[PDB]
């Protein structure tokens, strides 16, 4: 195996298994999924949007797409760290048998 | 020179010998000259104080063949 | 002027802003290797 | 201006490739959404559709 | 001239000084040229993939 972090917001609370061929190839199908990606198109005209005025809009256009080949996965949602490592397990426990 | 002195523990005495004397006081204020340096603290335009930058980006530019401010 | 403290001059420092991205970052490129067409 | 812009226009890449990784996030939590809805229901076996 | 300039911003003016004026078009259109080289995406024969 081996392991990979983001910062995502959206796996705040997720951890999920995917396979992939352990020597990665370009344009393979073996890879769990793929990016295909085209040079972004950067275009630069004095449009006059509104009708009223004038501006220099310098945009830039994405064209790409995400392709998933394999259809395997395994989520988990591990919560509660602190609540294991701030907090008592073995004693805390036995404290609570007072008669 | 009283000019030139200062925090004499005897103290200093010059006798004015003089008729006209003038006072030139643009010079003496150390506030005068960091105002002509700046008004207000140089700030660099924002346009000109950002950094952003992309790798291995491919990306194609149009511009018009007439314009002059290029990418 | 009794006391001309320092008041209209400071030391300016500008703070870096490199804000940088490259394609895809290691999350989603080890994930989506990029392929180009 | 007719100088042109500065290097601010990197920005445009900086946020189109910023758009790639959180598209790479959509897309992978996207199908873990297929997954869960067509392994769920008796599909073992591979087919082409499904 | 017009057939070379690209989106000129100032624009570009030019008088016809032509008694006529063909216009052959048939390598023009970019889709002709995908479709001469393949009017289908190429697959090979199945047994050729194997």
């Amino acid at each position: 195996y081996d392991i990979v972090s983001t910062n995502n917001q959206l796996f705040d609370g997720k951890l999920v298994v995917i396979p992939t061929r352990a020597v990665q190839q370009e344009n393979d199908i073996l890879s769990w999924g793929q990016f295909f990606y085209v040079s972004t198109v950067i275009a630069d005209l004095p449009i006059t949007r509104g009708g009223h005025q004038v501006t220099r809009e310098i945009a830039a256009i994405p064209f790409n797409l995400h392709v998933n080949n394999i259809p395997f996965a395994l989520e988990f949602k591990i919560t509660g760290f602190q609540k294991v490592m701030g907090e008592t397990q073995f004693n805390g426990k036995l404290a609570d048998l007072k008669p | 020179s009283i000019e030139d002195q200062g925090t004499t523990i005897h103290g200093d005495v010059e006798l004015v010998v003089e008729n006209e004397t003038s006072a030139d006081v643009s010079s003496v204020l150390a506030e005068v000259d960091q105002i002509e340096n700046n008004p207000v603290e140089e700030v660099l335009d924002a346009d000109d104080a950002v950094q952003p930058t992309a790798l291995d980006t491919e990306v194609t530019i149009v511009q018009a063949e007439d314009e002059l401010g290029l990418i | 002027n009794y006391n001309e403290k320092s008041q209209r001059d400071f030391r300016v420092v500008t703070i870096g802003y490199n804000l940088a991205a490259s394609r895809q970052d290691e999350f989603a490129e080890r994930i989506y290797p990029t392929t180009v067409i | 201006t007719d100088e042109g812009p500065g290097e601010v226009v990197k920005a445009l890449t900086v946020n189109t490739n910023i758009r790639n990784s959180n598209n790479a996030v959509k897309r992978m939590l996207n199908y873990l959404a297929q997954l869960r809805e067509v392994v769920h229901n008796g599909y073992n076996r591979p087919k082409f559709g499904i």
